């Protein structure tokens, strides 16, 4: 057909001939040092060695909002800078088993323990890591890319063809759209985006959550309008061409502008953005290496990603398209836009232009280790909190990383030592002063301590500073140098020599106002910097005066109001054998209106002990097996973290009950144990005494299942109180893990389950059973004996119904179940012709 | 033999025609046809046909419970499209795409219109499986490595954990639920045949209908999967993909209502006469 | 339970003492021994002696025979050396290394002297299985990617396939007939005790015989490895390491004996009276 | 004692800090132009 190239592939894969899987989706982070954590494997640095992160983060990164950039940086660059990042690297998913690495607020703390009381500990998951890495010493642990590493358009695509399938409309060749086709459609509601609650109002639901290529990209209305831009530049090119070739299909319409969307997107992120980001202009293209390896190093998520956050401010304007600032104070607080659903300010298309050129024409916040407390104290949490620390929660993911110190990794890139404090920043040494003799006082003057976060920061003056700029222009010479697609590749056949160049002479401005239809003369030429002669100033620098409060914190308590529906459900299943009691109490009532003693007694039951001890044996043998395999030799799937005793006690009664109720039949197998009668083995087993064997075995059978079902209680109860995060981890296809943090209620385990609802039938069965079968009514009534005794085969359909589906493992009991039925049944035949 | 040359057998290795775990059921169910074709003329000359008849057809019901479970014909799907084939290469091949979803996986089809396009034979047939002992991540995983053809990972892919689509939990639950539905009709078949030996007209014909109950209830279970594939989108190319119901769904109903019939006739001729 | 931090279980996950495989045996037979010091007080007073010794050294040959075939301690040896530990990485450590050499795999155990000594914990205890259903270079390139200590890797190439010592092909198939000799020796037991139980005197005494000459014949297929790992040097840093005969050598040639000893005391003594 | 750097592997492995096979023994080539087979492969 029109498509005379090789289409880029969405997950990464086979993009370079000789290692097909470079910058591929779930691929390792490759660092730059060795790793550094405690014991030389996976085990992080903590609080004796390092400072405390919360208590580091009011030292250093404190301080007001009021402070210009240097450089006059805009707004737009910030959160451009944000969506490039998004395409390239994310990392905050976390990883199973759960492992958490918990943030101890320091007792005082004015904003998480107001109220003085000692342990308020917020908490914090350790993120997915490579399955073949986290063992040895020559092989310590390493963390998996969520994306692909290429700056390949993966986040307005989608990582996966598949994802990519669900934000098509498949006519027209454009990406799909809702009511309004200025956005895009929030149909898809399960298993695309990242459902957060908004902490400011806890809403939850899916309407309003737009679908992006990245599951993220929601967070904040200012990294919305990009992806809002980015979806409707390719919406119109997909439109260009659809009037230039009226003939194409749909599928040479998307992937012929897939490729000038991503081209664009390369050119704008490599040279207009890198250029203002480092202050440094980035070596023309050579050519294509492949041999050079592209990969994203760890250092790389915190020298640009947690660096950006020191130039976040705490409002953001709105403009018209001729200077009118009023929101087309108007600003919008940041720490009241997370996770927003519908901004009453953003739901037309001229609020979103509006919210553009208003980022456009305000100057971000200085470059230095002070961070606005927008994200330093209402960051949106994500347990139990629905506030944090964001540079509490980037300390404590550098030490899960298993990131270098400052002083150590300074060498490795061949940056020139460091002896002294005063030495990281010497302007900053001589005019405040006294925030490096706080950093030295929290690290007891070691300088060779100092982590990369806080080094970076108190280095960087105007600009990144000489450790981050290294690691930023580095990372993406690479990204540039070893991708095959390149758009100036030009042994790729995607482009001719005039496409290049007409790319090549495309900006950020061409595209606001491709989208944006207003005159070029309202933006500047350069919309990630603003100067003295760019047009509509701003009317004054955003301090945080005059702007609403942020929202305050509130705890999210799970078992909220289970509390009564709890106790009567448990004390109902306890109330089983008290009303089967009394339905047979009014059946009965209608129905009538020394020591040579000793050795004697063993010497007489020598063979009824043999029996009984091997039988005893059989079964404590199988709950051995079970709870060692759950104490000492399953760690690997973190169930012992969230129940112990329970899963213990619950999974070896499980196996021995499995065994008890299956050769409960060969005591009954009467036409078998009448021939058996007269053999050999009548001097080993007593025959005799087969029914007195009967109940025994069913009256330690039921003493076993009263602990199975209370071990059951107990671990619905811990998992209807632990995190979504958690259960996807324990149980895959049962539950998957989203933004909203919400476990299933204690009634979904009991009666919205295979296991839980066949368990409750098999109490009511077994309280019947055993209580119309007993001495005391048997001796009475035996016609309501011998009805109510048949519940054995409802008995064992619901036992192999119960075990189906399978939850902690595969089933057993049908293997435990086909030797003792086919004797019984056998017999039973048997006994059917005589 | 004889050694002259290297190697000592020089000649194209062969493949099997069809798949082998049906053709040994249809092996083994045509020996014991002929086995009991070859006692039939000891037997008396009138219950000639009785015989004849009641063994055939208790033989084609125990080999079509047998056959639908491991077949891979349950939704199937087909079209005609032109269609990328491999990395490192621009060029476009026109492909016969198939999809045959079973009980516990799928079997993906690519085959080229002519066969041989690129210096190449497109004759693919893969499968994933995602029944209870497998998992359909490593498999899919592995078949990532080993580069298979540009729409047979679009398709696999498809099914795959914790995809936008979620086709996986559904068609697994469905699959394994009946499967189990169908190795119980298994058994009630099993036992059918013994109690007609041994004279029992009653619980014969009772039997009957329990082999007929279960098959109904593996259909009533795969059918809940044709609600969620609907909306799915399975675009390759210019073409899209429609995938319907098979024919071992046909097969199952067919024998189904035909045990139920005759565990029915069986009761009725057992009441009155 | 109690949930008010996370995780809800905060304590160091445990470890198992010893071998899971020997653990299981001396379990079982102490079991055993227990139920029948019960039955014990009922039986007569003059045969309780004759009872007990009875059933105490069938149960101990019995074990014993068991035991030393799952074993790893056919050939032993031992040295304290200071080795490197890591790659990327300039410090040495001071270890104990040892090698325990069994039927069906090799056990290499890496142990510093103080276990802590470059903040991590030297207590290594590795496996590398040559048995018949297993390959050992798949074992030891899956413990090379994972990236285990340098001496662990050396001493676990030395008997890697096609190495320049040949140490693969003698010691697998002489643990694989000395594990043969090994399950015959143990049907003898089983059937020497049945033919006691029932009054067979002589037939009796007569497996007993075998059940040791099985055991000398098992003795005799892996005595014909020390001739072969004598001359292959194994040099760690400065230290040699030299391998003997391990205990489960001389445990297998002391019951043989007993069992060949029994035998003989049987048939003299239902020869004469 | 006196070996105050890390010796040198024999076999290669773990020369690369990111990629341990790379030069190792038994590995792959890895070719400039891709493979031209009769058919493919
Ligand atoms: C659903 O589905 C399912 C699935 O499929 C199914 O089932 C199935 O069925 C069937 C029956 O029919 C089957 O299958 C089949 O088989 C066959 C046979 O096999 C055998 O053989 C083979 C071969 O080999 C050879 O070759 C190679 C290469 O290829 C090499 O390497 C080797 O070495 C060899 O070579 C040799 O020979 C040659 C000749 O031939 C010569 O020349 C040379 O020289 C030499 O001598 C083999 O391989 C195999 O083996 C394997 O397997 C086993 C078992 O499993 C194992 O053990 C081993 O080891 C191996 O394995 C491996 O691999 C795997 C993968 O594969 C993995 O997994 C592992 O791990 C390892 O690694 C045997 O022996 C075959 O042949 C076939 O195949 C085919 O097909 C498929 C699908 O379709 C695919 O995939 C493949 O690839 C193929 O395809 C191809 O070819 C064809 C022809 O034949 C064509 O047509 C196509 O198209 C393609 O083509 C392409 O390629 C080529 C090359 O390759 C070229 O040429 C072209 O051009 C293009 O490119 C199959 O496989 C069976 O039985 C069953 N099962 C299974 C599992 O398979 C069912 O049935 C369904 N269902 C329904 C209902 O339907
Ligand atoms: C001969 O030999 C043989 C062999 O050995 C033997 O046998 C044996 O024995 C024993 C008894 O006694 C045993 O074994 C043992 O076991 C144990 C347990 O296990 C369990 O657990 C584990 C753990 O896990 C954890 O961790 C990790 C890391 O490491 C991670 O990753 C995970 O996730 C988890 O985590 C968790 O937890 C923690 C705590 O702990 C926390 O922290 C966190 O957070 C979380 O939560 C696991 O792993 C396991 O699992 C596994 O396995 C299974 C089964 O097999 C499977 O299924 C799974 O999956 C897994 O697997 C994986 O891996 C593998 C390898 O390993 C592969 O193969 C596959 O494929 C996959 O991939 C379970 O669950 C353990 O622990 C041990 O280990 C140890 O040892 C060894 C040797 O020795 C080695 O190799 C290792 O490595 C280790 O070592 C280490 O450690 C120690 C302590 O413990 C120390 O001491 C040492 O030294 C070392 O250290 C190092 O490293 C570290 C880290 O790692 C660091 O820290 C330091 O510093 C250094 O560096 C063992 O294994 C058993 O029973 C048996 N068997 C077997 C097979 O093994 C015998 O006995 C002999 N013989 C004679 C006669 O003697
Ligand atoms: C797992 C199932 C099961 C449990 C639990 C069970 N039984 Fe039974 N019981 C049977 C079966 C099966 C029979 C055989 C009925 C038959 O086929 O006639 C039976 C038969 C009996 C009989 C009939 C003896 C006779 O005269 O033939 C008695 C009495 C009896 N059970 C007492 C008990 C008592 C007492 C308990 C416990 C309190 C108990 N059973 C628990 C399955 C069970
Ligand atoms: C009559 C015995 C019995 C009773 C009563 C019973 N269970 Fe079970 N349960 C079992 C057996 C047996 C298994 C294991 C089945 C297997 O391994 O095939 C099991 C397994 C389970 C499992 C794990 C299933 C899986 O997917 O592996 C859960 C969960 C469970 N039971 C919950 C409950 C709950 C909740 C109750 C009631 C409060 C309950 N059970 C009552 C016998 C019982
Ligand atoms: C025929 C006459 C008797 C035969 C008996 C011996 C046969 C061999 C035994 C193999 C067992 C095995 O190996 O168990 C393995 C499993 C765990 O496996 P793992 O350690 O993860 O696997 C690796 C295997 N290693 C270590 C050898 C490499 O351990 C267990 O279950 C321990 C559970 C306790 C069982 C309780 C029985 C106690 C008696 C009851 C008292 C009331
Ligand atoms: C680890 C635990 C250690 C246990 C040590 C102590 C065990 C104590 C056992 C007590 C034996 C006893 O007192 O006998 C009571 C009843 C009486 O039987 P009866 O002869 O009075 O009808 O006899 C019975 O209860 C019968 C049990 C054995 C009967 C075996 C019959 C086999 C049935 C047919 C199987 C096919
Ligand atoms: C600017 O805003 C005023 C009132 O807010 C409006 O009248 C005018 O049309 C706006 N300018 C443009 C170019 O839309
Ligand atoms: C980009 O193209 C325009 C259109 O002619 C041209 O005037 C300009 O010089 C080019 N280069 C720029 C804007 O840097
Ligand atoms: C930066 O912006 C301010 C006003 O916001 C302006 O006065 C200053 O001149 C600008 N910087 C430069 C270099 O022009
Ligand atoms: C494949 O290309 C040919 C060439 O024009 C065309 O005739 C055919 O319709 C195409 N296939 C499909 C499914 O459109
Ligand atoms: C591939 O096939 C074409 C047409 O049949 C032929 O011209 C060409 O030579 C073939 N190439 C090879 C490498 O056989
Ligand atoms: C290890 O080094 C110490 C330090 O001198 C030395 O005393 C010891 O002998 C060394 N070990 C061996 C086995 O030589
Ligand atoms: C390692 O141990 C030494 C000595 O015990 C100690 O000085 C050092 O701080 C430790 N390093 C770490 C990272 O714990």
């Amino acid at each position: 057909n029109s498509i005379s190239w090789e289409v880029q592939r969405f997950d990464g894969w086979y993009n370079n001939l000789m290692e097909h899987r470079w910058g591929s989706k779930g691929s390792r982070l490759q660092r730059l040092v060795p790793a550094s954590y405690a014991d030389g494997v996976y085990q992080p640095l903590k609080e004796p060695y390092l400072p405390n992160p919360r208590h580091l983060s009011n030292r250093v990164m404190r301080g007001s909002a009021g402070q210009p950039s240097l450089r006059n940086r805009t707004v737009l660059g910030v959160f451009f800078g944000y969506h490039v990042l998004s395409d390239l690297v994310s990392v905050e998913t976390p990883g199973c088993p759960a492992e958490f690495l918990n943030i101890y607020i320091p007792h005082g703390d004015p904003v998480f323990d107001p109220d003085k009381r000692g342990n308020v500990v917020l908490p914090f998951q350790r993120s997915r890591w490579d399955r073949n890495t986290g063992q040895s010493p020559s092989n310590p642990r390493d963390q998996s890319n969520q994306v692909t590493g290429w700056l390949d358009g993966s986040a307005i695509y989608g990582s996966s063809h598949s994802w990519s399938d669900t934000l098509r409309s498949f006519s027209g060749g454009q990406l799909a759209s809702g009511p309004d086709p200025a956005f895009p459609s929030d149909s898809q509601s399960s298993l695309l985006m990242w459902m957060a609650p908004d902490p400011s109002t806890g809403q939850g639901g899916p309407r309003g959550v737009y679908a992006f290529g990245a599951q993220r990209g929601n967070r904040e209305p200012f990294l919305q309008a990009l992806g809002l831009l980015w979806f409707r530049y390719h919406n119109l090119c997909a439109r260009k061409l659809a009037q230039e070739h009226p003939h194409w299909g749909d599928e040479e319409l998307f992937q012929h502008a897939r490729k000038r969307v991503i081209a664009t997107y390369q050119n704008i992120a490599m040279y207009e953005w890198l250029p203002s980001f480092l202050k440094q202009t980035p070596p023309e293209y050579p050519g294509y290496r492949p041999f050079l390896d592209p990969s994203i190093s760890p250092e790389f998520v915190v020298a640009s990603e947690q660096f950006l956050s020191t130039m976040v401010p705490s409002g953001v304007y709105m403009r018209n398209a001729s200077c009118h600032f009023q929101g087309i104070s108007g600003a919008l607080r940041v720490c009241n836009s997370y996770w927003s659903r519908e901004h009453p300010k953003l739901q037309r298309a001229e609020d979103v232009d509006a919210l553009l050129l208003g980022m456009a024409s305000q100057i971000a916040e200085r470059e230095d280790h002070v961070v606005v407390e927008d994200m330093q104290d209402f960051w949106p949490g994500p347990l139990k909190f629905s506030r944090t620390d964001y540079l509490a929660s980037c300390l404590q993911r550098g030490r899960d990383l298993g990131l270098p110190s400052y002083t150590k990794a300074r060498e490795a890139l061949g940056l020139s030592p460091i002896s002294h404090w005063q030495d990281i920043n010497p302007a900053l040494s001589r005019s405040n002063g006294t925030v490096l003799e706080a950093t030295a006082a929290l690290y007891n003057q070691d300088l060779s301590r100092l982590e990369l976060l806080p080094g970076g920061l108190l280095e960087s003056h105007g600009d990144p500073g000489p450790l981050f700029s290294t690691i930023v222009l580095d990372q993406f010479v690479r990204l540039r140098d070893g991708d095959r697609y390149w758009f100036e590749n030009t042994r790729n056949g995607l482009f001719s020599k005039e496409e290049i160049a007409e790319i090549r002479n495309t900006s950020l401005r061409d595209i606001l106002v491709a989208v944006t239809n207003v005159d070029p003369s309202a933006l500047q030429p350069n919309v990630f910097f603003w100067l003295a002669g760019d047009p509509c100033p701003q009317p004054s620098q955003l301090s945080a005066k005059g702007l609403p409060a942020c929202a305050p914190l509130f705890i999210r308590d799970y078992f909220e109001g289970s509390g009564f529906g709890f106790g009567l459900t448990i004390g109902t299943l306890c109330c089983f054998p008290l009303v089967s009691l009394l339905s047979a109490w009014i059946v009965a009532r209608l129905r009538k209106r020394t020591v040579q003693q000793f050795k004697r007694f063993i010497e007489n039951y020598r063979r009824h002990i043999g029996c009984v001890a091997v039988f005893y044996t059989i079964t404590g043998a199988l709950f051995l097996e079970r709870a060692y395999y759950y104490a000492f030799a399953a760690h690997h799937s973190g169930i012992t973290d969230t129940t112990r005793v329970g899963i213990i006690l619950s999974r070896g009664t499980a196996a021995s009950i499995s065994f008890m109720f299956s050769y409960i039949l060969l005591t009954m197998c009467r036409n078998l144990i009448t021939f058996l009668r007269e053999t050999f083995l009548n001097r080993y087993i007593p025959f005799d005494a087969a029914v007195d064997f009967h109940r025994l075995i069913a009256s330690t059978a039921i003493i076993l299942t009263v602990l199975h079902s209370a071990g059951h209680v107990v671990n619905v109860y811990l998992f209807s109180i632990s995190p979504l995060s958690v259960l996807s981890c324990l149980f895959p296809g049962l539950f998957h893990d989203d933004g909203s943090e919400f476990p299933q209620k204690y009634y979904w385990w009991f009666f919205q389950t295979v296991p839980g609802l066949t368990g409750v039938l098999l109490l009511l069965a077994l309280a019947i059973m055993y209580v119309f079968a007993s001495h005391h009514f048997r001796r009475r009534s035996f016609r309501g004996f011998w009805l109510t005794h048949h519940l054995y085969i409802f008995l064992y359909i619901l036992l192999i119904i119960h075990g189906s589906f399978a939850l902690i493992q595969m089933p057993r009991f049908h293997i435990f179940f086909l030797v003792p039925a086919i004797i019984y049944v056998g017999d039973k035949l048997v006994s059917l012709s005589r | 033999a004889l050694g002259h040359t290297l190697p000592f057998y020089t000649g194209t290795k062969p493949t099997f025609p069809m798949d082998t775990t049906l053709a040994v059921i249809i092996t083994i169910f045509l020996t014991a046809l002929v086995t009991f074709i070859i006692i039939l003329p000891g037997i008396r000359g009138k219950t000639r046909l009785f015989w004849l008849l009641r063994v055939v057809t208790s033989l084609f019901i125990g080999a079509v419970i047998l056959a639908v479970n491991f077949s891979s014909e349950w939704s199937v799907g087909h079209v005609n499209a032109n269609t990328t084939y491999k990395a490192f290469s621009p060029k476009w091949v026109s492909v016969d795409v198939g999809l045959q979803i079973g009980l516990g996986g799928v079997n993906i089809t690519l085959t080229g219109t002519p066969v041989q396009q690129l210096n190449e034979t497109i004759n693919y047939n893969e499968a994933f499986a995602w029944r209870l002992g497998r998992s359909y991540a490593e498999e899919y995983a592995k078949a990532l490595e080993k580069g298979l053809p540009d729409p047979v990972l679009y398709l696999a892919e498809k099914f795959t954990p914790r995809s936008p689509c979620g086709l996986y939990n559904q068609y697994r639950l469905a699959g394994h639920y009946a499967s189990a539905m169908l190795w119980v009709a298994f058994l009630c078949w099993l036992l059918a045949n013994v109690m007609l030996s041994m004279p029992v007209l009653v619980y014969g014909g009772h039997m009957l209908l329990a082999t007929g109950l279960f098959q109904l209830l593996a259909l009533f279970f795969f059918s809940m999967t044709t609600s969620l594939i609907s909306p799915c989108p399975l675009r390759l190319g210019t073409a899209v993909l429609h995938t319907h119901h098979g024919p071992a769904f046909w097969i199952t109903l067919a024998t189904g209502l035909l045990c139920i019939l005759l565990g029915l006739v069986m009761a009725v001729a057992h009441r009155m006469q």
